[PDB]
């Protein structure tokens, strides 16, 4: 361990990468449309994770064959989620051009660990 | 991850947490970082969920993740989620889900449902304690009054323990990391013990946003897996999240 | 083993239990019995613990075993102990004991200490819930009044659940076997579900020594491992134990 | 499973081997003398279990060498137990001629499983 840190707030220095931007989600919109604005800005970065996930999967098993199964088989296998999650995730998949099975896997990663 | 609910002498509550996540994809030997952790930083966003131009709740989330791991309902309560590991918990729940038993909620969605539709500290506490979930978890809840703090150690279908603040006993905070309080940690890191040491040194009188951030900036409480740090005050309505770095020398987790 | 605390319409408490034990040494293929189970029967004895010519508590024990697994304190409470299995619970406690940490009690001695020196249902309940133990266990406790029945699922250093009678809600009995109530049984034996089925068919009005013994005589609640059956009535002060046999056809455990 | 059994009490029939005898333990005696009377009556049967344990132990490892360790090393390894158990078990070992390590092993079988 280390001696308890002193005088680190407000955040500055090498342990403060930067501030977090604010976004507004309007629940009055239908679930399919709530995340449209935010996902437009962040679709590229989320694809970086997917590509990075494919490369590591490639070692144990070819990534293509795995993702065909995830994208094609997982949505029907898990069934529908309660609202607004099914439509909220369906909307995120359409806007980001990321398959629904990968959007789902992202949103249930805790259960997957 | 580390979650802390603290109470100053004046009964004011401070809720801070460190979001640690990202070993799954491995380690960047080029700059000593976890692959996912660095990729999760530019995806981190603060979210103002509004109904009729009125803030319902605010959260810190990863863009594309519709569940809530860090958030609060201004003036009502604050909720953070810590990962809990079991021998075979996560997958038994998913398995029963596939075979059609859908009477359990996914962890990310439950915390979202509570932050979105719960109207009090007790309602959230009651739901977080009783609701069936597909995987074990820790729920750290803070209220809008003094003494309203608890850690809910959950099983898929049971609440194993609810650990609450006791100003009588001298318990002005509750700390939760990633191992059951009555057991032992898996590794050396043991981020719980340093958090208590630093919380203890701060003393109840001086706990604040500034000293809470001091606790969450001390290694190993701050570590390479730390994506962001959050500081919350329910009654004041202040909610701040900062991306973190742990430059070498530091620790893996 | 099966432990049942039941409440009749009159609020009268009946505490019954089946003592199943003895697979360790194997199976007698000559007469279809467990070696230890048959050897434990002629060792079973009823014990009247007296101080100054007055009964303190009565128990069912195996000669040479100084801890208490089945007993009651006339007019006060009744206690039975069921085995709880964990990944590595029993041996970590022994390890810390050998290495010098002796602030935890052995399970057989704790129940003996309670029956000998506890004077109330709550005192026993409080001690059974909080005392550090070297291994996990189930404590089934009944009192001298209506509603005073509970199952205490224990970890070595924590009480994971205390399951209490609620006759208003419709919980007129509590049943405990060898698996956590909120989880699932390891095998088909599943003595808990048939025990509840027979408790249900009897209905609260008819629960008695006769109907309780009926429940504990139904397979698989009665099985080849069943050494003895005990029936307890705290207010009446009656405590009787009967050796059992399960002739073919029956079930192993 | 089976239909819930009716009219089984008072106990009789093939599922009732017999009644359990009563013994009185007087706590006013020192712990070392409490089990003397009962152990005199039941020492032979308890030896039957130990003998049966030796036979089964013999399979994995020779029973003799195993029992030397239990009898010689286990008491010192575990240390003393709180009263009255240490003296209660010591008395049971003396009367039955059963080594203390085996009496202890019997009394902590739950932790041992
Ligand atoms: C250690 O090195 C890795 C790469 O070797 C760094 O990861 C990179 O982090 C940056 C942001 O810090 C990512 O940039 C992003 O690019 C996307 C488009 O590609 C853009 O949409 C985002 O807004 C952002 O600019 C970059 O993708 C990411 N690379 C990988 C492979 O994950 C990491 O940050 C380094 N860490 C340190 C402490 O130096
Ligand atoms: C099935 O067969 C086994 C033997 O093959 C039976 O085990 C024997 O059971 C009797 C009574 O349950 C035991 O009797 C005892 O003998 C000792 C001396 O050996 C004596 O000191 C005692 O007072 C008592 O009379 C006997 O020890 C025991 N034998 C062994 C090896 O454990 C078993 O009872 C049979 N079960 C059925 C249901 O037929
Ligand atoms: C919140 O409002 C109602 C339930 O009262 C329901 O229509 C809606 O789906 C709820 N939202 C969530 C996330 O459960
Ligand atoms: C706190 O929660 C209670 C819940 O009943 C609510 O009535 C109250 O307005 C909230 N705010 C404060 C400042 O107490
Ligand atoms: C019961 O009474 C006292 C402790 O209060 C002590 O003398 C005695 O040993 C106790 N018995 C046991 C079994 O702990
Ligand atoms: C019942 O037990 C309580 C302690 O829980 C005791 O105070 C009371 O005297 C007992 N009453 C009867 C009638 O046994
Ligand atoms: C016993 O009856 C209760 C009714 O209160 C019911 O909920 C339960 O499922 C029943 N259990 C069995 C095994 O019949």
């Amino acid at each position: 361990t280390e001696d308890c840190r002193k005088s680190t707030y407000p955040p500055s220095g090498p342990t403060y990468r930067g501030a977090v931007p604010w976004y507004t989600i309007n629940l009055d919109l239908p679930p399919y449309k709530r995340w449209h604005e935010l996902m437009l800005d962040k679709a590229p970065m989320l694809k970086v994770i997917v590509n990075s996930l494919k490369n590591m999967i490639n070692t144990f098993v070819p990534s293509g064959k795995v993702m065909q199964v995830v994208d094609e088989k997982l949505p029907g296998l898990l069934g529908n989620f309660p609202g607004p999650f099914e439509e909220e995730m369906k909307g995120i998949a359409a806007v980001t051009d990321i398959p629904l099975g990968e959007i789902i896997s992202f949103n249930i990663f805790y259960e997957l660990f | 991850c580390t979650s802390i609910v603290a109470e100053d002498k004046k009964g004011h509550l401070i809720h801070g947490r460190n979001m640690d996540f990202g070993v799954f994809l491995g380690w960047n030997i080029n700059n000593d970082t976890w692959v996912i952790t660095e990729q999760l930083k530019p995806l981190t966003v603060n979210l103002d969920f509004q109904r009729n131009n009125k803030t319902v709740f605010k959260a810190s989330s990863f863009a594309g993740y519709v569940g809530m791991l860090t958030g609060f309902k201004p003036g009502l309560f604050s909720l953070t989620l810590n990962e809990r590991f079991s021998i075979n918990g996560g997958y038994l729940g998913i398995l029963e889900w596939i075979l059609g038993k859908k009477d359990a909620m996914w962890i990310g969605f439950l915390t979202r449902t509570v932050l979105e539709n719960s109207t009090s500290y007790e309602e959230a506490k009651n739901l977080l304690t009783k609701t069936k979930i597909l995987a074990p978890a820790y729920f750290i809840l803070g209220g809008n009054q003094s003494g309203e703090g608890c850690v809910i150690t959950r099983d898929r279908k049971e609440s194993l323990d609810v650990y609450e603040l006791d100003a009588k006993q001298g318990r002005w905070y509750v700390v939760q990391t990633n191992y059951d309080r009555w057991k032992h940690p898996f590794f050396l890191d043991d981020r719980r013990t340093p958090a208590k040491m630093c919380l203890n040194r701060t003393s109840q009188e001086n706990i604040s946003f500034e000293t809470m951030y001091d606790v969450l900036s001390t290694k190993p409480v701050l570590n390479k897996l730390t994506v962001y740090t959050t500081l919350i005050d329910v009654t004041k309505g202040q909610f701040e999240t900062y991306l973190r770095d742990c430059p070498d020398p530091c620790i893996g987790w």
